[PDB]
DNA sequence: TGGAGAATCCCGGTGCCGAGGCCGCTCAATTGGTCGTAGACAGCTCTAGCACCGCTTAAACGCACGTACGCGCTGTCCCCCGCGTTTTAACCGCCAAGGGGATTACTCCCTAGTCTCCAGGCACGTGTCAGATATATACATCCTGT
DNA sequence: ACAGGATGTATATATCTGACACGTGCCTGGAGACTAGGGAGTAATCCCCTTGGCGGTTAAAACGCGGGGGACAGCGCGTACGTGCGTTTAAGCGGTGCTAGAGCTGTCTACGACCAATTGAGCGGCCTCGGCACCGGGATTCTCCA
């Protein structure tokens, strides 16, 4: 009656991962470790952007993390920025990207 | 009084030049920035459209927007898709 | 009228690195906007490989494949390495 | 075939023959062949309403699936008993031949074998009502006298030739079966059948095909069909526009995966197509056979040597290919009989008919002829030793004995069962059979320290790239003192340590095959010594430089075209005594009866070619002492791999 | 009146709105907007305010990013003012219509 | 026998129906071919992406007209949305 | 018995498309229309190209078409190239063309 | 153990090579600074798809790399390209 | 000795290379730089000449894109020379590297 | 200044050749019938829920001037860049040759579809409370003129 | 030439409304077993891939080199930020309202499964001929002189 998460011991539920990869109707014969890698790889990413989400808004020393925060965490990497390169992003914005002449003489 | 291509006016075309981070700008600017976002969201509006037509309602949602979007390849996150 | 989402499983995990801050709903919903994009991206992607390679079935293998495809080196080995860790421990539990 | 009385036969299955013979006939589960306590049924429609049911709470029907299965389990049956009629006919023809040469058939049909020890009733010689003929072909060159199995086994070639049929000649690989079937094309063009021949056999394997076409049989025209795709397209060019009207080489998947060579050797419509190991013939599921019997041929000979086993395929497959208009017949039942994969609840060779078409068919086609029948002495004395070898057999019992197996190693996940596949390894296990052997291609001499010696006096050559100072040394310290005794002396830049002294001379395996020497030194025992290594290879040129000396390393590549280049420099006293084949070969044709003494340098831990590649060894009448001799070292993986550990009673 | 320098106003609303990331345009127009080209395609359409929030979102972060874009153009013009052929180029690098 | 499929004489069919007097390139005939490979394709992702929005098993002519509609130029689909209606009513009703 | 191509009266695979409709993994469910409306579409589209590979070929006076007309037809019509802006053709260059400053010396 | 090695080469597309790239890229003059760089431009692309292609070959299991294997590599980022098999 | 009017030999050669449409790239060099650049992520790995065609052809296909961009961006900065930053522009607009 | 001539483009005919058409041949896939079920269509209802009125009001929008500052023009100069020459060299031709690696039957077999009970996580409703907005408020710092 | 003024900016109080924790149905992952069929993976074999290897030679490296745009300054100019004063309408709020998604049930038909057959086509091969080099030879051309 053990769940998947928790013998993984991962925060993703697989088991309705499974069931969209089932249903989602991508792939013929869906393996059963093959989810339990996904949702551990985006548990991972998950965490990893909220890392950076915690840490813009301890920089604004707030609690609630926000789309601004967000957007500071996408902005200020580069690898995730190549990964999120084409996402748009609600209440979005983007980081302060003063120029050279944008200086008065 | 108005067409709603000028319902947008140049001091918001301004001030998005502020969060756009342009100091100076023509007297040409507006028009054809105008006319840009125009042909650029009717692109992907009608195939809103055709979605609700597919999805075979007369209301327009924000889930078909955003798939448009998509293919139109300008993804989006916050309000689910 | 049951609706699906995974922000009690954003919450959790962000509750495991940062248990005091907080987050906005909207970015709740972002999150999962963007956990739901990465999830299709990737099985769409691996489906893709198992077509090329014509097997219908399909493995970890296929989906360590997939993110080496998709991910940027260090976010890839990253990956990889945090696939990697819990598939037997799972698996031999 | 039938319908009314081949189901009354699938009645008396399903109301006659037990669980395992009901679920063996029927093919059904077991469950389903007591559904036996659903037996008797008084008759097929009453099967009808017997369907085994679903369960019950606390598609198809069993009738017409098992009706139908059964009933064309039955119609093979019979159609497979039209067959063992036919050929048991025609083996009673054979026969009738072989007592026309008032001559001891020493097998019977009942096993599916044809044996003959010679043929002297050499006392009564040719009779004149007979397909036997007592003489050599005279387009076989008399250079070797062919002997009485040998003549025996051309002129039942040539009976089951006249019988516009397919025969297999089955004799236990020292025999030398390519030996007469070259023969027979020798005697066929004595008999003016001078083409088209056809010869199908892999490619390790045309090297007694070829140097025997050229050896044996020289005045029989003979065309090679092998190369690669555009070499034997130009071949194709060259015998379709018939500039050759030649008399008999590709492989099998060469004629059987490629329809334009399938087309080709159709447009050729041979007269006798000849298959030497043909295990695809050892399988009527087997489309390869089938294309093989596509062939345009009145003869199909097949060569091999292993004692036919008691599976209904394998006889259905030498039962179809012996017999013409039996390929020809459809045998689509017969496909159906195969489908039962002899499972513990559903054995279809052990259903009780099947074993009595096992004997049934059981078939005087196949001439077998053990080698003890007409018998090489196989002397078995292992290897004595010196003491350096035998030093470095624990030195490699620690390399070779590197912590693998038998503690777990360190890992971020939980995975244990799939660290299984380090030892027995194949460097590391010819290495353990290189233990066996001659003990200097270790580091030993020029372990790791004399290299960079070598490499030290190399800058001073036009041998020096722009970057080989480290590179030659690591691309010399892996070989070892065998590998670096023959450059090390012949680069006349470093020659400080060239000769190791000859440690060769006291070694294990050279001396034992010093003691066989005597066969070669003093005798005109010509050797064959065989090997497994190619650096064994180099090892017995550079040994036989002491006391026996060598001509020239016997390279293995005589299998390309009729090649004699290494073999024409041989067969002289003991001077030109030591030539140097090894497993590598195909063991199917024999060269001049010269060559008697087979020795395994290197033994082969499979009993696949010791009985092939040795038919230079077995005969009658070979024309000197014959011995073969096996080079095993009493405790390390030779004798393990040697297969002689133990037996079983019955 | 103070007199101000040029551009000073427009580089703290520059930090404003790189800090601040709200909307801008106001709503009833953008929405009249959205229902004039909706009635090109069929008329008698509904929307959400959601939808056309996001609408309005979509389309301030697709032209900033132009507008970004034409900056560094201009900055490679060695000029502070914009001119629409530097929007014409970017559209040419983008591959949108020139 | 080694086959395989192309659509290189549903290409020459079509050639041989505009221009009978036009030979090709065997390369460029390959270009067809994985043209309409990813012609195939592209339509056939954009589908399944629908029936999934539009809660769908089962894909019919009716997805693929606005599957067209989405991914194509609009005068395409202003011929093709009628050779579609009548190549399925040539199919349809017409046997 | 008609093939369903020819139920339509077309030059394709319609069989075969709606067999690869089948194993193609998208979704559960094939309507037997849609091989139909996809086939007829392909072909609308390959008449649309293949036209103008013949319109250069005769510009050309070429019997058999080159890639370079399929590289001119996709980049002369719009619509084409926007079908086709991300495409790229196997020995097919590019659209000629001399830019404005780039004119020679007068 | 005997293999060779051979890297760089990046200098082996020639600066004229570049000038006739030009010429098809259809520019008429060319500063001296320009041959240098974009052979770090294609050599980022390059390595954006090649080490991903074997990643599709080290799942296929293989030691060659197919065309077909190219064109999965470069329909990644939608670059797509035709006949070559595809 | 005749010597032209520096460009216009440059300016028929672009007419020559927009006419013709074969390869540019000597096969040997490049080949021996990817076979360099596979090795450096995994050694001893084999391809195929079609495979290496190809990846000439995406090459040069891919490069004249950039160059057609950068040299519209000399066209804005009113040049007929192109230097670094144009590229650097060029990678900066499309998002590539820049 | 029109010419002019080497450079350059365009062109009919030469003779392969090599893809291209075209015809055979066998096998596989399709086209057929029938189940069949379940999803999809369609009908029914309804209720949240966009439209869409009207009241007020804040501010963003709109212009005057304005000036100044940023774009444009032109002068120069210079240094870098195309452009014929040479040589050199490496690539291509092409030939060969070998071998690790792609290819395909074959054989399990285990690994993964599938059915049902449940229980237990796990999403929906509902207070709750505290972060962060919301608004003054006195201090640090930087624009704009010394 | 520091200083005057405008604006940031932490300080301090309000409130209130999203976060959250739990009931609470609820349904679904999990078990658990059947089951069966693609995957592993073995093994033996051709073959394309690689490496070398040698001659011919297009073309790249090096060079002159003259001149031509890049640029730099700078003079001018004109238009665009940038005030300050109308202005107006967006928004905020609220009330119908009706209607349309958003469900429900409820029947049904259309495609999925599964075998046949036959012929479309696929591969091999073969023929053959349009174009692709030369190839001199007629027609343009535009950097440099009248």
């Amino acid at each position: 009656a053990k769940s998947r998460s928790n013998r993984a011991g991962l925060q993703f539920p697989v088991g309705r991962i499974h069931r969209l990869l089932r249903k989602g109707n991508y792939a013929e014969r869906v393996g059963a470790g093959a989810p339990v890698y996904l949702a551990a790889v985006m548990e991972y990413l998950a965490a990893e952007v909220l890392e950076l989400a915690g840490n813009a808004a301890r920089d604004n020393k707030k609690t609630r993390i926000i789309p601004r925060h967000l957007q500071l965490a996408i902005r200020n990497d580069e690898e995730l920025n190549k990964l999120l390169s084409g996402v748009t992003i609600a209440q979005g914005g983007v980081l302060p990207n003063i120029q050279a002449v944008l200086l008065p003489k | 009084l108005r067409d709603n291509i000028q319902g947008i006016t140049k001091p918001a075309i301004r001030r998005l030049a502020r969060r756009g981070g342009v100091k100076r700008i023509s007297g040409l600017i507006y028009e054809e920035t105008r006319g840009v976002l125009k042909v650029f969201l009717e692109n992907v509006i009608r195939d809103a459209v055709t979605y609700t037509e597919h999805a075979k309602r007369k209301t327009v949602t924000a889930m078909d927007v955003v798939y448009a979007l998509k293919r139109q390849g300008r993804t989006l996150y916050g309000f689910g898709g | 009228k049951r609706k699906e989402s995974y922000a009690i499983y954003i919450y959790k995990v962000l509750k495991q690195v940062h248990p005091d801050t907080g987050i906005s709903s909207k970015a709740m919903s972002i999150m999962n906007s963007f956990v739901n994009d990465i999830f299709e991206r990737i099985a769409a992607e691996a489906s893709r490989l198992a077509h090329y390679n014509k097997r219908s079935t399909i493995t970890s293998r296929e989906i360590q494949t997939a993110v080496r495809l998709l991910l940027p080196g260090e976010l890839a080995k990253h990956a990889v390495s945090e696939g990697t860790k819990a598939v037997t421990k799972y698996t031999s539990s | 075939i039938d319908t009314a009385a081949l189901k009354e036969e699938v009645l008396k299955y399903m109301n006659r023959c037990s669980t395992q013979d009901l679920a063996d006939m029927t093919g059904c589960t077991l469950a389903e062949a007591e559904f036996v306590a659903k037996r008797p049924f008084p008759d097929l429609e009453s099967a009808l309403v017997v369907k085994q049911p679903r369960p019950v709470i606390p598609k198809t029907p069993l009738g017409p699936r098992l009706v139908g299965i059964c009933m064309e389990i039955m119609r093979g049956y019979f159609v497979v008993d039209a067959l063992i009629r036919q050929c048991e006919q025609l083996g009673g023809k054979i026969q009738r031949g072989i007592e026309a040469w008032g001559l001891s058939n020493t097998a019977t049909s009942d096993e599916g074998e044809t044996s003959l020890v010679n043929f002297d009733q050499k006392s009564f010689g040719t009779p004149a009502n007979s397909s036997f003929i007592t003489t050599p072909p005279a387009s076989f060159s008399p250079d070797i006298k062919l002997q009485d199995y040998q003549i025996i086994g051309i002129n039942w070639l040539y009976l089951l030739y006249e019988l516009k049929l397919a025969g297999i000649l089955a004799d236990e690989m020292g025999l030398g079966k390519t030996c007469q079937t070259i023969a027979f094309f020798s005697l066929l063009m004595d008999k003016n059948i001078n083409g088209p021949h056809l010869v199908i056999a892999p490619a390790s394997t045309m090297e007694n095909w070829l140097r025997e076409f050229a050896k044996f049989c020289p005045k029989l025209k003979i065309e090679l069909y092998y190369g690669s795709q555009v070499e034997r397209e130009e071949i194709r060019e060259r015998i379709n526009s018939n500039k050759d009207s030649y008399n008999v080489l590709t492989t099998y998947r060469l004629a059987a995966t490629s329809k334009a060579d399938r087309l080709f050797l159709r447009n050729q419509k041979f007269n006798v197509c000849v298959y030497d190991e043909g295990h695809y013939l050892k399988n009527r599921a087997s489309e390869r056979y089938r294309h093989l019997m596509s062939i345009p041929a009145d003869f199909r000979v097949l060569l091999t040597g292993t004692p036919l086993q008691n599976n209904l395929k394998e006889l259905i497959s030498l039962l179809a290919f012996i017999l013409p208009h039996v390929f020809d017949y459809g045998l689509k039942s017969l496909d159906v009989i195969f489908t039962m994969k002899k499972s513990p609840e559903s054995d279809f060779e052990r259903a009780l008919l099947s074993e009595q078409r096992v004997s049934r068919a059981k078939a005087p086609f196949v001439l077998r002829r053990k080698k003890s029948q007409v018998l090489k002495t196989r002397i078995i004395e292992f290897c004595e030793f010196s003491e350096e070898e035998r030093r470095r057999y624990d030195d490699f019992a620690s390399k070779q004995s590197v912590n693998s197996l038998l503690v777990m190693k360190t890992n971020l996940d939980t995975n244990a069962n799939l660290a299984k596949k380090k030892s027995t390894a194949g460097f590391v296990l010819v290495q353990l059979r290189k233990l066996a052997d001659h003990p200097m291609l270790f580091r030993i001499h020029y372990k790791d320290d004399i290299l960079r010696q070598m490499a030290k006096a190399i800058m001073n050559e036009p041998q020096y790239k722009k970057a080989n100072e480290l590179y030659i040394f690591e691309d010399m310290q892996y070989m070892s003192d065998i590998e670096l005794h023959n450059l090390c002396c012949k680069f006349p830049s470093i020659n400080s340590f060239q000769l190791k002294d000859e440690p060769w001379m006291d070694a294990t395996k050279v001396r034992k095959l010093k003691k066989l020497l005597t066969n070669a030194v003093e005798n005109g025992d010509r050797v064959v010594l065989f090997s497994q290594f190619t650096q064994v290879l180099d090892i017995l040129q550079l040994v036989m430089k002491s006391l026996n000396l060598k001509f020239l390393r016997f390279d293995g590549s005589t299998q390309v075209d009729f090649r004699q280049d290494l073999i024409d420099q041989f067969y002289a006293d003991e001077s030109i005594n030591v030539f140097l084949l090894s497993t590598k070969a195909g063991g199917f044709g024999i060269n001049l009866a010269c060559a008697n003494m087979v020795i395994l340098y290197d033994v082969s831990f499979n009993p696949f070619d010791d009985l092939q590649a040795e038919d230079r060894a077995h005969r009658v009448g070979q024309k000197k002492e014959v011995t073969v001799y096996k080079f095993v070292v009493k405790d390390t993986i030779e004798e393990h791999i040697q297969r002689l550990a133990n037996a079983k009673i019955a | 009146p103070h007199r101000y320098r040029p551009g000073t106003v427009a580089l703290r609303e520059i930090r404003r709105y790189q800090k601040s990331t709200e909307l801008l345009i106001r709503k009833l127009p953008f929405q009249r907007l959205v229902r004039e080209i909706a009635q090109d395609f069929k008329t008698d359409l509904r929307f959400q305010s959601s939808a056309v929030m996001a609408l309005q979102e979509a389309s301030e972060a697709y032209l900033v990013g132009l507008f970004e874009d034409t900056n560094l153009c201009a900055i490679h013009a060695k000029r502070v003012t914009i001119m629409p052929k530097d929007i014409q180029l970017a559209r040419r690098i983008r591959g949108e219509r020139a």
